[PDB]
């Protein structure tokens, strides 16, 4: 699928387990919050290939429409429910341009069911697929009413929705009042910023390729450490990640001072430590070879 | 050579300890300081250096950063390729190169979009926008066929570019797949983008802010100053500039061939594969190459011209260059006490150009042109800028221009004093401490205690207890005029910092009137006397204005300039299309008057555009990707309002339309409004009639500033009312002087007017009964003149030996000529107000001028 | 005055191009005119001369319409390689090339306003460019099969275009589309010409219409047949007020006289016809090339008719 | 929800009619469509003007006849329930 | 442009008529192939055994 | 249209090639323009572009001349090898190759009919042959050395060459023969129908050919007398030919300039550093201005008409 190569640590196999359980989970939902470029999309996509899950984004542009978005949510409907097809439904927060994306996504995560979806010859085109797939199935059903509830039931158990968006108290907020299922039929899962250990861990792991290893390095007694049970005495390579780990968290304690005087702010990501870490790794290895 | 050779060759056990953190260091540069300015980079820089050092990681502390991530080939092809100086600039250059994640560019002036398009112009880029309707079509071409793509305008973002940027990428076979939308597209190796905007100040969501790096071409002071003494250069000495430049030319060339030939010696003895006294070529090439080493040896001519170049411009120049620094960057600073004025780079440097090129009275001889460049450009620069600011904020900028001219020229600086008068007002005072309460009162016995810190002010409660007969310096009268006492020769500029001092400490109500004292006396007595006469919109229209920027005519509300550029228009003889925006209609047809304009033109006008920002931000953008004809003007009327974008506030002219300051002002304006075709018709009295309309205006209009003692409410008496007044006059004249070249005082309908007046015309606004009867009595004492009685009273400036008298005049040159030589000083007792109205008024305004000082001074 | 017509033998018989010409148009305020054709260039021609002036290289397919516009300043070109090419013909130099179309551009035009250029391509779409920018600002959908040709009225408000969906469709450019659908082609359409001011009264009193009685008579369209006919339509949905039955190939391209009381055609009948319209019969008749005839041009003061055709060759004909 | 062009149509009839307007809450139009219709009052004022000294003013795109005897008026209540604001033009 | 070997032609598939005529169009600088209604890019180092 | 002469510099160098030129021509329609080599290729070129075209392979040995029919759809080229291989500029493949010389073929010409073809080798004799098929009609005889240049008439009846006998025979379809030579002539220009009333005014069909005696000389067919002898050649001269106007003498020789003469004085005005070696041959475009010069330092040249 994404020839993207991901870093392991504790975190990500954490995160994928949970992933994993919900999706199993029928009619289970996700809410992913997190800062942005943590990897919760591609984890999502990671799983839901796993599991066998065909992962839909909604692919927004500009001049995009909520008649638009209704054909989008009609083509993931018929795909989860008369084709019979596991369907992981990846939605960040940045998809949402007004308040009809939102309202139909709290009805169909609260229900399976978006009355108004279908009407006239889709309606009727609608009808003769789910009668197509009921003969598919063997199931013989007479009439409409039985036929809309067999599908519902079957996109109750094919359909799988994931919220990403970034983590704020005053959108949380928002989002709790102008959208129940989100809190109510999603189950949440605050991912949010790489912690400390993370961070540790990425940085050892890309310093691992490369040898830079001192044996006739002095530790200072001071030792100023950002990371908790650091191996103490700690070694070149401990040193160095170390100092990586504290190059970002200055970096996150210069923008909240920047954004405390009132100057305009930028957010600081796990993509930019990744960025960092493989600046570091290619200047390295040109310096080292040229000189 | 080989005694160099061997100091080279011999460092590599410290480069081996070094290499890890100066790696380190970098990196993390290039990765995160992208975004900040110069000041934030260089203390991010120092925070990381502080914590290898203090976790002794071995790095080198003597290194540069441009110079370290930068080759010198390298950096020659860079300021080849259309790029500044700038060490800032060298550093997003270097970003530029070595970007990992796809950079984001953000630059107002557009040098970096050309050095972008110069750099890349051996491969083929396409010059798209986010907001060009056919950009799939143009990104897939680049992703298929292998080109650069610099697209701009990333306000509009199309999240199209998700994949793209996020390197969503499949592998199936030897082929390159990244899928966009529906279909799958094969990627080229040989692909890059990059995204473009051109303002500082634009709000980036999260998601972008993680899936691009951004490189932040700010203006730096070290930059600004070396624009400036090329430009100095270019203004006075053209011969010796073009030196310059062939030598800087010249010298990069032949640093570039030092470097060639060090390049071709090493390989040679490298490759030379045996015995190099086996062939006599290597010898007879290493011949060539110590001749060329003696060239360069006597490179020292060229070395010595270089370093008299540099004294001779240093020493007539240097002094030039920072103090134009300083007034830019007081002007960037100044958008942070009215957020509605933005100034640009490009505005600086148009001031700059003005007062370099086309000054009158500007001689041939270097000692003095300097003096008058410099002069001239503080009057220039105070004139264009606070002629879009607001007369609050006038003495502000004012101030802060004189403190820029006492630093850059002899007195010596007035720090700790200028540090007490601004921020030392909130020192914490004593516990339980109260001095004589006998003749001064207990606030400024508190600021005199303040006061007392400075050492020049140690005896001040004994030397006003001694000075018991200063009671002109305590209360009344005008104490900024005669201030007595004192704080060894005392310079006048340090006298007047003092008598500041303690006018700001007793009476802070004569704070705006000393600093303009102050400000007199450091610049001109003349300085801010070109703000008082109305603007003069004709010459700055037809000379100060560049065809492809707006004339933004900002107005507070009650106050509107479509009057003013329609006679404009119809005294040029210039045909105008006034559009009133807020309609979709409106729209359309300011594009097409828009488009015609520019190419033939004509001017345009369109009204309270304030109303559509975001139609205003599109209009921003046509007008700078707009190329527009030689005399060709767009007015844009608006309103005082935060929701114009900022784009189009750096993009245009501002012009702040106010109440004329002052009665003198009032008059003045007045004056210049109305014809003098008109004013000067017969019978002869029509010109004291117009005078009487003219005072009468500006009387009500000032008591209209002081309220609600002057008016219970804030009502609107405009141009609209005093043409109508105008037009019932000439009616009445002309009604009841049929051809007479003079008509006696009693047969003119005085009392009609007075009637009309409170009736209609100015009565209309007025609801209050007592509001009524105000002006009901004003009309009455003004609209008589005891029929024409010589050295009639038109009001009392001052109850204690001081008096108005109307002038005998007959003509309107004489009665503008006595409104000219009308007394500077105005008192709130000319309009028939109480003295100590205006009291807290200024108060007020003194303390909120400090309070802006000090804000712009501490985020300095 | 307003009746000279084409007469035989031709003036010049310029031949300098490679390929089959496509488009010839003539030149706003100079005495020279341009030609394009399927080798990718643009040749100038001086046509009261005779002589080849300069060539315009640049374009990587057959390039298929060429438009000036009002100030004579600009030319418009588009090509097969999927590109549109704005020229600055004060110095003869490509100005931008604007990318967007996704197949064939089949045929380009200059709106009478001076900033804006119209195209039409196989994708069945039809795009709104911008001079100043080089951006697409408007795109036309409705067609269902390609877009053959694209022509803005007298006053820029009106786009008519033709198509092998058999349909003319004309529509106002602001904020609507598709004014009307025209519908009586039994075959594809091909060439689409508005009619000229100083022809209503004549068209009025032609065809059948009362004594105008409506106020502002609307526009005309012409023909565009594939089926060796000529149709012009009306004002609103559009009526046929008179066929042109008469002709012997497929028809390519149309014109009104200058005076607007005649009706030049070309077709691939190796023909130039010329259309007495008010008695809906042809009275002249030219044989021109040796092959397939592209197009034709109109001079709008001088007395010259040019034409371009399969046989690689040019012809300017001078009119008595 | 007086719009732009439903002012002019009710304008353009006024104006050949021959008759008075009483516009009541004027300052609920709202300020895009107020600025919007200042022009048109503008251009009916300077026809009138012009009559004062086959008189027509150019009004939706079109020239309408201006009969003399015709006048607009306004009747506002200024801050009823925080309404619009006219603008200085 | 991956070549193929598809076996087992016994059973074969009509889909692959416009292939093996070679029935392509030349819109543009390209090579267009139509299978079915889909309208697909064809490259020109393809081979079918 | 009359004032057309060379002025420097090259406007284009069309360097990309890797062995000496022999023959430069230009196309009488189509704005290219074509150049024989000593490597087997014919290379054709863009003249107002300056880009490479094409290259047409398929000799054996060195293209030694070139020429195109009326039309302009047919090249006919001689090369080393004893043929005479026809080329078309439809498709660009060789349509017919003809033997029957017994050596190096130096000269080939399309009739003004476009039906029949021309040639002239080392064995001393002229032949003709068929477009159609490639078969030999008529063979001459009467030259007892190596035969350069062959150039036919515009009518298609008389045709000159010119060979290193001292003579330049006049075969109709002999008329005449001019011994009068001193050295080996070695090209041949006819003139054209636009320069009978200025040589009326200066003193047909008349002849005009350079030989290597350092000198241009000129007759009369129908009299076989020399009209006027232009010398002033520092070398040999390789290529001669008539102005399109009729007017004025365009010339090339092997010392590197190319001087333009005049049969109203018979007097160089201006001499053109061409080359940095000799100038093999050249061509005049009749209508647009534009003169190109082959040379054998395996570069070609074109230069701006002003
Ligand atoms: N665990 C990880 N190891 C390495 N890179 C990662 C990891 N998680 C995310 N990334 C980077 O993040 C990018 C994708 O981010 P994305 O999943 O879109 O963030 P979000 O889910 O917040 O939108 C990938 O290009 C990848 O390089």
């Amino acid at each position: 699928e994404l020839d993207v190569p991901l870093v392991l640590f504790n975190e990500v196999l954490d995160h994928v387990l949970r992933i994993d359980r919900i999706f199993r989970q029928p009619q289970g939902h996700l809410l992913l919050i997190g800062v942005s470029g943590a990897g919760k999309t591609t984890l999502s996509r990671f799983v839901a290939w796993m599991n066998g899950l065909s992962v839909y984004q909604i692919k927004v542009h500009r001049k995009y429409t909520g008649e638009d978005f209704d054909e989008d949510l009609r083509t993931v409907l018929r795909r989860s429910g008369c084709k019979n097809e596991k369907i992981a439904f990846i939605m960040d927060e940045s998809n949402v341009l007004d308040s009809g994306f939102l309202e139909r996504m709290n009805t169909l995560l609260a229900n399976g069911e978006v009355p108004g979806l279908f009407e006239g010859d889709e309606y009727a085109t609608l009808m003769t697929q789910c009668k197509e797939g009921a003969q598919k199935e063997g199931l013989m059903l007479d009439s409409h009413e039985e036929l809309y509830k067999w599908f519902t039931s079957q996109v109750i158990r094919n359909l799988h929705v994931v919220f990403t968006m970034n983590p704020s108290s005053e959108g949380l907020k928002d989002r709790a009042a102008t959208s129940p299922a989100l809190f109510n039929r999603c189950v949440l899962n605050w991912f949010g910023d790489w912690s400390t250990e993370a961070l540790y861990q990425v940085g050892k792991e890309f310093t691992s390729k490369m040898d830079l290893e001192k044996p006739n390095y002095i530790v200072p007694d001071y030792m100023p450490v950002v990371y908790d049970k650091l191996p103490q005495p700690p070694s070149h390579r401990e040193a160095i990640v170390n100092s990586c780990v504290f190059v970002h968290q200055t970096l996150h304690q210069a923008n909240a001072r920047l954004a405390k005087r009132g100057g305009r702010t930028m957010a600081i990501t796990p993509r930019h430590y990744l960025d960092f870490i493989n600046h570091y790794a290619n200047l390295f290895h040109e310096k080292r070879s040229e000189l | 050579e080989r005694e160099r050779w061997e100091k080279t060759s011999e460092t590599f056990k410290n480069q081996m300890s070094t290499i890890a953190g100066d790696c380190l260091l970098s990196a993390a540069f290039i990765a995160y300081a992208g975004y900040f300015d110069q000041q934030m980079r260089q203390n991010l820089f120092t925070t990381w250096s502080h914590h290898l050092q203090q976790a002794n990681i071995q790095f080198r502390t003597d290194i540069a950063r441009t110079e370290y991530l930068s080759n010198a080939d390298e950096r020659l092809r860079w300021q080849a390729s259309s790029l500044p100086a700038d060490d800032l600039c060298t550093e997003n250059a270097i970003m530029l190169k070595r970007f990992n994640r796809y950079p984001l560019i953000i630059d107002p002036s557009g040098q970096a979009t050309e050095f972008i398009m110069n750099e890349y112009k051996d491969r083929k880029i396409t010059r798209t926008s986010f907001l060009d309707d056919a950009f799939r079509k143009n990104l897939e071409s680049a992703l298929r066929f292998g080109n650069p793509l610099l697209v701009q305008d990333v306000e509009s973002y199309d999240p199209v570019l998700n994949p793209v940027l996020n390197r969503e990428v499949r592998r199936t076979g030897g082929r390159v797949l990244i899928t966009l939308g529906d279909q799958d597209i094969d990627l080229s190796p040989s692909f890059v983008i990059f995204l473009s905007t051109r303002d500082p100040t634009v709000e980036f969501p999260p998601d972008l802010c993680s899936r691009v790096t951004f490189v932040n071409f700010t203006v730096t002071r070290s930059s600004l100053q070396s624009q400036c003494l090329n430009e100095v250069l270019k203004a006075e000495r053209p011969d010796v500039d073009e030196k310059r430049s062939d030598l800087l030319k010249l010298q990069g060339e032949f640093q570039l061939r030092l470097r060639q030939l060090e390049k071709s010696l090493l390989q040679a003895l490298n490759e030379v594969k045996g015995r190099i006294l086996d062939d006599d070529t290597i010898i007879t090439t290493l011949e060539n190459l110590k001749r060329e080493a003696a060239e360069v040896t006597r490179k020292v001519e060229e070395t010595d011209i270089v370093m008299q170049e540099v004294e001779t411009v240093s020493q007539q120049y240097l002094p030039l260059s920072t103090a134009c620094s300083s007034i830019y960057f007081t002007m960037e600073s100044l958008k942070q006490i009215h957020f509605l004025y933005q100034y640009s780079l490009q505005f600086f440097l148009d001031i700059y150009h003005n007062v370099l090129y086309e000054n009158p009275n500007l001689v041939t001889d270097h000692t003095q042109r300097l003096s008058i460049i410099t002069k001239d450009l503080f009057q220039v620069a105070f004139n264009r800028v606070a002629r879009g600011m607001l007369h609050q904020d006038h003495i502000t900028f004012a101030m802060l221009l004189a403190r820029i001219k006492l630093k850059g020229t002899g007195e010596p600086t007035y720090d700790a004093e200028f540090q007490h008068f601004l921020r030392g007002n909130e020192i914490v005072l004593s516990a339980g401490s109260t001095p004589r309460i006998q003749g001064l009162t207990v606030e400024q016995a508190e600021a005199v205690v303040r006061l007392s810190c400075l050492p020049a002010f140690k005896d001040l409660i004994a030397k006003v207890q001694a000075d018991e007969q200063f009671g002109i310096w305590l209360d009344s009268s005008s104490p900024e005029q005669t201030v007595p006492y004192l704080w060894t020769p005392a310079t006048p500029i340090g006298q007047a910092i003092h008598r500041l001092l303690l006018i700001q400490a007793f009476r802070p109500d004569r704070l705006l009137a000393m600093a303009h004292m102050f400000v007199s006396t450091n610049l001109g007595e003349s300085f801010m006397s070109i703000m008082e006469q109305p603007l003069d919109l004709t010459h700055i229209v037809g000379t100060e204005v560049k065809p492809n920027t707006p004339v933004l005519m900002c107005s507070v509300p009650g106050y509107d300039a479509s009057g003013h550029v329609e006679d404009l228009a119809a005294e040029q003889n210039t045909q105008i299309t006034s559009i009133a925006i807020g309609s979709a209609e409106g729209f359309n047809q300011a594009d097409k008057a828009i488009n015609t304009a520019v190419k033939s033109g004509r001017w345009v006008m369109l009204k309270n555009v304030h109303l559509a920002p975001g139609w205003l931000m599109q209009l921003e953008k046509k007008l700078h990707s707009l190329q527009p004809h030689a005399c060709f003007r767009l007015f844009l009327t608006m309103e005082i309002n935060p929701k114009v974008p900022v784009n189009l506030l750096r993009a245009g002219r501002i012009f702040v339309f106010e109440p004329p300051p002052g009665v003198k002002a009032n008059m003045l304006r007045t004056f210049s409004s109305i014809p003098v075709s008109r004013i000067c018709k017969s019978p002869n009295e029509r010109a004291r009639l117009y005078f009487l309309l003219a005072w009468f205006h500006a009387i009500i209009q000032e008591r209209l500033r002081y309220a609600p003692l002057g008016w219970s409410k804030k009502y609107e008496f405009g141009e609209s009312d005093l043409r109508s007044a105008c037009d019932t006059v000439d009616t009445w004249l002309d009604d009841t002087a049929k051809g007479r070249q003079n008509i006696s005082p009693d047969k003119i309908p005085w009392s009609a007017l007075k009637t009309l007046m409170a009736q209609s015309i100015y009565g209309g606004r007025v609801d209050n009964e007592f509001d009524q009867r105000l002006l009901n009595t004003f009309l009455e004492r003004l609209f008589t003149t005891r029929s024409f009685d010589s050295e009639f009273k038109l009001a009392c400036k001052v109850d204690g030996h001081k008096d108005i008298q109307m002038p005998d005049g007959i003509r309107r040159e004489e009665f503008v000529q006595w409104v000219e030589l009308l007394p500077d000083t105005q008192t709130p007792s000319w309009l028939g107000l109480p003295n100590n109205a205006e009291r807290v008024l200024l108060t007020t305004q003194g303390v909120d001028m400090i309070s802006k000082m000090l804000k712009m001074q501490m985020l300095e | 005055p307003k009746e000279w017509i084409p007469r035989p033998p031709e003036k010049y018989a310029l031949s300098g191009h490679r390929s089959p010409v496509t488009r010839v148009i003539f030149h706003p305020v100079f005495s020279v005119m341009v030609s394009a054709s399927e080798d990718a260039t643009i040749k100038v021609w001086d046509y009261e001369t005779g002589d080849f002036e300069r060539t315009l290289k640049g374009h990587t397919d057959s390039v298929q319409d060429i438009s000036f516009d009002h100030s004579g300043k600009l030319l418009a070109s588009c090509s097969a390689d999927m590109t549109i090419k704005l020229w600055d013909f004060q110095g003869f130099e490509c100005i931008r090339t604007m990318h967007g179309h996704d197949h064939n551009v089949s045929s380009v035009a200059i709106m009478p306003n001076g900033d804006h250029i119209v195209s039409a391509s196989r994708d069945k779409t039809i795009k709104m460019w911008e001079v100043q920018t080089g951006y697409c600002v408007k795109t036309f959908t409705g067609h269902r099969e390609w877009v053959r040709m694209v022509r803005p009225n007298q006053d820029g408000t009106l786009i008519a275009s033709c198509s092998n969906d058999q349909t003319v469709r004309v529509w106002v450019v602001a904020t609507k589309e598709c004014k009307a659908e025209l519908r009586e082609h039994e075959h594809v359409v091909e060439c689409i010409s508005w009619a000229p001011e100083s022809s209503y009264s004549s068209i009025s009193e032609a065809t059948g219409s009362e004594t105008k009685k409506s106020g502002k008579p609307g526009p005309f369209l012409l023909s565009g047949s594939r089926d060796k006919t000529i149709k012009m339509w009306d004002v609103s949905t559009g009526m046929c007020l008179m066929t042109l039955v008469g002709h012997d190939n497929w028809v390519r391209g149309v014109l009104f006289h200058s005076g607007g009381k005649f009706i030049l055609s070309c077709a691939d009948d190796k023909t130039l016809r010329v259309w007495d319209y008010k008695n809906k019969r042809c009275m002249k008749t030219l044989n021109a090339h040796e092959h397939f005839v592209t197009s034709l041009d109109f001079h709008k003061t001088a007395p010259y008719v040019v034409t371009g055709s399969v046989d690689q060759t040019v012809k300017v004909w001078e009119c008595r | 929800t007086f719009d732009f062009q439903a002012m002019g149509r009710i304008f353009v009839g006024l104006c050949q009619v021959g008759a008075w307007g009483c516009f009541d809450e004027f300052n609920r139009l709202e300020e895009r469509m107020l600025s919007a219709v200042s022009q048109q009052v503008q251009c009916i004022q300077e026809a009138l003007r012009e009559h004062s000294n086959p008189i027509t003013c150019e009004l939706l795109n079109k020239q309408v006849k201006v009969s003399p005897d015709m006048a607009i008026f306004i009747t506002m209540n200024p801050g009823y329930a925080g309404r619009s604001n006219l603008p200085d033009n």
